[PDB]
């Protein structure tokens, strides 16, 4: 009688507090929306350009317009921002300011025996990479007269200003008469960018290939591609320390053997390893069944893998 | 209950905020009813040294440029460099951003196109992402323009038309404009479905690069290819290709993301004929005489589309033959008439 | 906190309204007015303000007459219509 009504009270005040949780959290949006009203409150901005500065309070802008105009100092900022050279903010009225407007080393991979070093390249992205910048070998056809020195110096110049720049190359066999005279243009401007005072502990690259004739000697000199290591053996370890730490959250079948997958699916990559056992379950997935047989998982090794070799042309 | 008696107080708070809510969530309507220009949007992010840097760059459709940060209300897809945004009268504020601009094979097309779509359940039960890229290619004859385009059709989604020579502009830089764009009708807008034909005659790899219009075509292919396998999630609108040859294919489709599903379609014998045919006279009036032996052995080196001309031919002269059905001779007539 | 305020005389001169709309009654008492400005950066600055209806006893001087529901209302209109000042204060006109 009295020890059941503290339960019971309990339990009234239990979906009694238990009704504020689907409140509370959207009167804060609902707040965070007159937060935005008086938010939107600051509005009637303009831009301009300085170029010449005569008075160390009151210089010369240049807007966007055409028109050019002359403002004063606000109180608030000081002249750290305000030397010249620095794309700056105005306002409609009184022409105040603000706040200002911001304008906006190498290693070599290649394997001699097969192919899919760019996709050793796509195994390193995907592992670590962090930095977006990526460069195809198919945009030096120089079909024109040839001035790529300085498409070399806006694309590196490009790199000084942005600071994420880790590059890719691949597929440069079939670039590789005066064939080799845009060859040596593009190195020596290569040499001539990265040799003097470039940023080389911010910009990194890495050139990829696919086959050992045509391996551009130029390319096999120092200096270019310093750090080259060979593809011969294609890292069983490293391919099955990828195949542990990338095959977790994909389930297969219990019994499971590692060392034959592995040995079953050489020569490209362990990434590429990783594709063939996410490809037996997209296949697995077609089986509409989380665990299936081996043989399956087979035609996937067998068939995918081989398909891979014979079509890694 | 005595503590829980404060709960009350509480609520006629709660109650009395979404009371009040109505007045200046109401205003909403007359204050942002319709921006009545354009204008362009930059994103530039900004820094103040809460006091934190947050800001972008505007362009008028009138070529003014302006200042203005970042504001407006909750943002989920916004803040890209897009068009057609909200703006008032002098205040340019955004307010609003919108985005500017059949019986041999219905198992591949359609499964393709919906499990990474309405899959997903599957997808977070077992961690596998969805084939992107098919190839229907192999020996022509089978009418992969005609019959692909018409199974697009028959897909009931949204379909984009993009070609070789659409892609292929005069002026330099519009490759990536238009691919781009497809990326914003696809990417941006629904999901719809995109089918480009002959792509080994543009994935040609020469060794003299000094003078190939292919390559520049690898440019924007290749710079597609870079938007594919540089962007992870490929989950939305895919990129369908055919081919009519197997001379020149591209080593670097080999992705999940790339062409994956290559389909070998070999040359239209009599059974692959009289399906493709099959599909072609599944409606139309077709007298029970037609055997598609000799027809079907006489289609050789016939596409979809010279394919379709004999039956059209089929359908020219069956108006004086007096039989209002069509009848058996009269397609190795119109093959023994076009050529 | 604040080592120092600005004040407009736009506020005195509503006062000088506070003492133009008497209407001759003969209680000239100190009218307390709810003051306004902007107390978001470290400087205040007052732009404007409004009044509210106070009356005191003559003898008991505990006495004191305020409003919740008007202060509301006009801190809602004139915040609906100028959301850039808000209530910091009040002041009243008696000398002592």
């Amino acid at each position: 009688d009295y020890r059941k009504k503290l339960l019971e009270h309990k339990e009234i005040d239990g979906r009694l507090k238990e009704l504020r949780e689907q409140l509370k959290e959207l009167t804060k949006q609902y707040e965070k929306s007159e937060n935005d009203l008086k938010a939107l409150q600051s509005v009637g901005q303009i831009v301009g350009e300085v170029l010449k500065q005569l008075t160390e309070e009151k210089f010369i802008v240049k807007a966007t317009n055409g028109p050019r105009y002359v403002v004063g100092c606000r109180r608030q900022l000081d002249k750290s921002k305000l030397k010249p050279g620095t794309r700056v903010a105005l306002d409609m009225t009184t022409l105040t300011i603000m706040r200002y407007l911001p304008r906006e080393k190498g290693c070599l991979l290649y394997g001699p025996p097969g192919t899919g070093k760019t996709l050793l390249a796509r195994a390193v992205a995907s592992q670590l990479d962090c930095n977006f910048l990526k460069v195809v070998s198919s945009s030096i056809v120089d079909k024109y007269i040839g001035e790529s020195a300085r498409l070399i110096r806006e694309m590196f110049n490009y790199a000084r200003d942005h600071q994420p720049c880790i590059i890719f190359m691949d597929e440069i066999d079939a670039i590789g008469t005066s064939a080799d005279r845009e060859i040596q243009r593009t190195l020596m401007e290569l040499l001539n960018q990265m040799d003097g005072f470039d940023t080389l502990h911010r910009v990194k690259m890495i050139m990829a290939t696919n086959r050992p004739d045509t391996l551009d000697p130029a390319l096999l000199r120092p200096g270019r591609l310093d750090r080259k290591i060979h593809i011969d053996l294609p890292n069983e370890q490293a391919r099955l320390d990828i195949l542990k730490i990338h095959a977790g959250p994909i389930t297969k079948h219990g019994e499971i053997d590692y060392e034959a997958i592995v040995k079953l699916s050489d020569g490209f990559n362990g990434a590429d390893l990783r594709n063939v056992c996410t490809e037996a379950g997209m296949f697995a997935i077609r089986a509409d069944h989380d665990f299936v047989v081996q043989e399956d998982f087979m035609k996937a090794v067998r068939k995918v893998a081989d398909s891979k070799k014979l079509e890694s042309k | 209950k005595i503590m829980k008696s404060e709960v009350l107080r509480v609520t006629h708070e709660l109650q009395a905020m979404k009371d009040k809510i109505k007045e200046n969530s109401e205003k909403i309507k007359v204050n942002k009813t319709l921006p009545y220009l354009v204008s362009n949007v930059i994103e530039l992010l900004d820094v103040d040294p809460q006091r934190k840097g947050k800001c972008a760059v505007i362009k008028t459709s009138t070529r003014q440029t302006y200042f203005l940060p970042v504001i407006g209300l909750v943002d989920a897809e916004k803040l890209k460099p897009g068009d057609l945004v909200g703006v008032n009268k002098d205040s340019y504020l955004i307010l609003e951003t919108l985005p500017t601009e059949l019986d041999k094979q219905i198992q591949e097309l359609v499964e393709a196109i919906v499990l990474p779509m309405n899959h997903k359940e599957k997808f977070e039960n077992l961690g596998i992402q969805p084939p992107k890229g098919v190839l229907m290619y192999g020996p022509p004859g089978t009418g992969k323009t005609l019959l692909a385009r018409a199974c697009a059709a028959q897909t009931k989604a949204t379909f984009l038309k993009l070609a070789g020579p659409q892609l292929v502009q005069m002026f330099i830089g519009d490759g990536a404009k238009l691919v781009r764009d497809a990326f914003a009708l696809a990417k941006e807008k629904a999901p719809s479905i995109i089918f480009i034909d002959e792509l080994d005659a543009i994935g040609t790899k020469r060794f003299d690069s000094e003078k190939a219009g292919d390559r520049e075509v690898q440019r924007t292919m290749l710079e597609l290819l870079n938007q594919l396998d540089g962007f992870q999630p490929n989950t939305q609108v895919k990129v369908i290709a055919a081919t009519n040859r197997v001379d020149i294919l591209d080593p670097a489709l080999l992705r999940s993301g790339r062409l994956d599903r290559k389909i070998e379609f070999p040359m239209p014998n009599e059974e692959a004929r009289a399906r493709i045919m099959q599909i072609h006279s599944r409606k139309m009036n077709v007298s029970p005489d037609v055997n598609y032996e000799e027809l079907a052995r006489c289609t050789d080196d016939f596409n979809g589309a010279q394919c379709k001309a004999v039956c059209v031919e089929a359908g020219m002269i069956a108006l004086r033959r007096g039989a209002t059905e069509l009848t058996h001779e009269d397609y190795m007539e119109g093959i023994l008439e076009v050529q | 906190a604040v080592q120092k305020v600005v004040v407009h005389p736009l506020v005195l001169l509503s006062v000088v309204d506070h003492f133009n709309r008497i209407g001759k009654v003969g209680n000239q008492k100190r009218v307390v007015g709810v003051l306004l400005g902007s107390w978001q950066k470290k400087v205040l600055d007052v732009s404007n303000s409004f009044a509210v209806p106070f009356d005191e006893d003559d003898k008991d001087d505990s006495v004191w007459f305020l409003d919740h529901d008007y202060l509301e209302n006009m801190y809602g209109m004139f915040k609906k219509v100028n959301a850039r000042e808000r209530i910091v204060g009040w002041y009243h006109t008696g000398p002592k």
